[PDB]
């Protein structure tokens, strides 16, 4: 009888629609893995982004209201996350034109026909799968020149389209304040139209000389060491002067540098460190058998209730006998069926994604009868606790090595240990400038008012390092295709793991000094930490209304002053990592550095 | 009848798909029209439309104007899997599973094939949704159901 009840009913209808759309994404993948067909990819291009139009309705009632200051902290955070300002300036006809252009260009890009078993290495790089298998060949010259030729022949004719896109944006892009699309899921990260926790103009105009020049020597040393490792440890098959190979980055962005630890092994034929016996024999996953076998004697005597053997039914070949081209769309309805939708390849990024998916589905078995408002957590700290912690706990090879289920053929040398130490050292402040520079770069590039007179100083390395496109002189601006990469659809920005650069350090201090297992402080042991990552499940249902992790503001410290004790704590290790190489010049940074 | 929305993209000349290859054979000289729109509030139920079932594959392609009146047991493998979904064997019958709030790409999409059929009898059926008005006492041209 009131407008509030109708609004609540409409919100429930929207939640049901979102749940049913997720069920659609799951069921289409189920059917297309039950049948030999691929046309479902078409539904990715057209249907998906269409849903975004419906979101517009919410904005129509979300801007003028002063409802942004709800008294409850959790409700306020949820409303900040789910009701960002968005791009509401476009009109209906303009929005329709933009949507049609987006659909047409996405269809053109995603329909790359050149990906087939007969192709040596040139497949659709947009879709992973077999592409990382047949392309594992020593013909680096072909791998580079064929790729650059394909990029040229697919991008040179698109220049007028990108120019018209740019000029269409530029009429109002100076006041849109749109930097990252990932806010669609985490709009609380950046605040548009008013000052917030991000870098405002007054803060940016000061940070470009204090923090920039404070971290410039560190970034200089870091990427100088990276260049030395890349042109010296690797064979000099090509001149270091030429552009770096983009295949080393692994993914399109290359932000996950830890993937280098996965791809540190050039070989791909002989067996590696993985459970592949069932894949060779039965062509199916074998982790479920291990999970079943690691539970028959780990009882705690008198459990409150049992939730470990709900699915006692035996299932063989739960899907396709032979796997088709893989695509990440893992989602299960549950309670009436459970099938593995995600593939399994040699990539720790896939491992971390699948661990998060497994945690979310484990949430789903308990929260399928709950509204979408409380279905997923608000703070990223919950996902961090239920995410990479489990991967780090399971990354210990001691448990698999002690049992001795496979052949006793194992190899380990000093190089592997040094690589492990370097990977651990990549999870500290060293990685911070690399991501901060990318964030600042992406924020400034979408303004259109920065002068373009100078390009050799802070723009010559963009084309040479990130994309690696070979050009006579990189004096151009119209080539900025990666800034509008397809992943804007799925919002896979990794800023949600940003705090992992800091928070996971503190947790180490909780254990590295307490447990102090056999071994010096150089290599801290994290063995048998899976119980620590599993004990949190005992009260997640109870603590739904009082999230303790949201209250503390330990994520950030104090930007208004320099904390002296928190700047020289690990100086002996930092200086050792800094001045170890002899090619690093000591002192003032020379204006002309051809080798930097 | 009703089909899955994605199968609309499957039915095409020379293309693959469940409907084109295993359910219905497109005539080479098909004459007619297919009218379809979202039947979310009509062909779907809140409680779950689990009654509908379909068959993944059939041994022989269904001929035009042929109705599959058989639901025999299917054994896709060379060994008696006895209907167990496993190695080299599949379960012939699967559920449709239509719900009201389905996405457009996979809604219970309508299918209305108005196949013009020439049997051994003169015409007796029409669809004349065009009948205009009528004027009298003026020299005009008139048509009444063919005359």
């Amino acid at each position: 009888s009131t407008i509030e009840e109708q609004a609540k009913t409409f919100l429930d209808k929207f939640n049901h629609e979102a749940e049913d759309l997720f069920y659609q994404s799951s069921l289409a993948s189920w059917n297309y893995n039950t049948n030999i067909t691929e046309e479902n990819v078409q539904n990715m291009n057209n249907a998906g982004d269409k849903w975004s139009a419906f979101l517009k309705e919410q904005s129509t009632l979300a801007q003028m209201y002063p409802l942004q200051e709800i008294q409850n902290l959790t409700v306020k955070l949820q409303l900040q996350a789910l009701q960002q300002n968005g791009s509401s300036v476009l009109s209906e006809d303009k929005s329709k034109r933009l949507n049609t252009i987006l659909n047409t260009m996405s269809t053109i890009y995603s329909t790359g026909k050149v990906c087939n078993p007969d192709n040596p290495q040139e497949c659709l790089l947009l879709e992973p799968g077999l592409n990382e298998i047949m392309a594992n060949s020593l013909d680096y010259n072909e791998r580079l020149w064929a790729w650059e030729s394909w990029r040229s022949e697919v991008g040179k004719q698109l220049r007028p389209l990108y120019e018209e896109y740019v000029v269409l944006k530029n009429e109002m892009a100076r006041a849109n304040h749109y930097e990252d699309y990932g806010d669609y899921w985490r709009g609380d990260y950046e605040v548009n139209g008013v000052d917030g926790y991000d870098y405002s103009r007054g803060q940016l105009i000061e940070d470009v000389e204090h923090t920039f020049e404070e971290i410039k020597p560190l970034y200089e040393h870091l990427h100088a060491y990276v260049r030395a490792k890349l042109m010296n440890a690797y064979p000099s098959y090509i001149s270091p002067i030429g552009c770096l190979p983009a295949h080393l980055l692994g993914d399109m962005w290359g932000r996950f540098w830890t993937n280098l630890y996965s791809l540190t092994v050039p070989f791909g034929q002989k067996p590696n460190i993985d459970v592949t016996d069932a894949m060779v024999d039965q062509a199916w996953d074998a982790q479920r058998i291990f999970k079943e076998a690691e539970k028959f004697f780990v009882s705690v005597g008198l459990p409150n209730m049992t939730q470990g053997f709900w699915e006692n039914s035996m299932l063989t070949d739960p899907g396709n006998v032979q796997k088709a081209v893989c695509h990440p769309t893992a989602w299960d309805l549950g309670k009436g069926d459970f099938r593995i939708l995600m593939c399994t390849k040699v990539t720790m990024d896939d491992f971390l994604t699948a661990h998060h998916e497994m945690g979310h589905i484990q949430y789903d078995m308990a929260y399928a009868a709950q509204p979408f408002l409380l279905r997923n957590g608000a703070n990223e700290g919950f996902h961090e606790a239920v995410g990479e912690i489990m991967s780090l706990s399971a990354a210990t090879p001691k448990h698999l090595k002690s049992i001795g289920l496979l052949s006793p053929d194992f190899q380990e040398d000093n190089e592997t240990e040094i690589n492990f130490l370097l990977k651990q050292a990549l999870t500290i402040v060293g990685t911070l400038p690399f991501t901060y520079m990318l964030e600042k770069w992406r924020w400034m590039v979408f303004k259109g008012e920065i002068p373009k007179d100078q390009w050799m100083k802070k723009w010559w390395e963009m084309k040479r390092e990130i994309v690696g496109v070979v050009e006579p002189v990189p004096h151009d601006e119209t080539y900025c295709d990666p800034a509008s990469l397809f992943h804007v659809s799925n919002d896979y920005s990794f800023i949600r793991y940003y705090t992992r650069t800091l928070y996971q350090f503190q947790f180490q201090e909780a254990l590295c000094q307490a447990a102090k297992h056999e071994g010096p402080l150089h290599k801290c042991d994290i063995s048998n930490s899976t119980e620590a990552g599993q004990k949190l499940f005992n009260m997640l249902r109870l603590g739904k209304s009082e999230p303790w992790t949201l209250a503390l503001e330990n994520v950030v410290g104090a930007k208004n002053m320099n904390v002296r004790p928190l700047l020289n704590y690990f100086e002996p290790l930092f200086t050792w990592l800094k001045d170890q190489n002899k090619n690093s010049f000591v002192g003032w940074s020379t204006d002309w550095s051809p080798y930097a | 009848f009703v089909i899955r929305g994605n199968e609309v993209s499957q039915i095409a000349p020379g293309q693959t798909g469940n409907i084109a290859d295993y359910n219905y054979k497109l005539p080479d000289d098909f004459t007619g029209c297919v009218i379809a729109w979202n039947s979310n509030k009509l062909d779907s139920t809140v409680g779950g439309n689990y009654n509908y079932r379909y068959r993944l594959f059939r041994k022989s392609k269904l001929k035009p104007f042929e109705r599959d009146i058989s639901t025999e047991i299917y054994q896709a493998g060379n060994k008696p899997c006895n209907g167990v979904a496993g190695v080299n064997c599949y379960f012939p019958l699967q559920s449709y599973g239509f719900r009201p709030t389905y996405g457009v790409g996979h809604q219970p999409y309508r299918v209305v094939v108005l196949s013009f059929e020439l049997l051994h009898a003169p015409a007796t059926v029409c669809g004349p949704k065009k009948s205009t008005n009528l004027v009298k006492n003026k020299c005009v041209n008139f048509n009444f159901n063919g005359l």
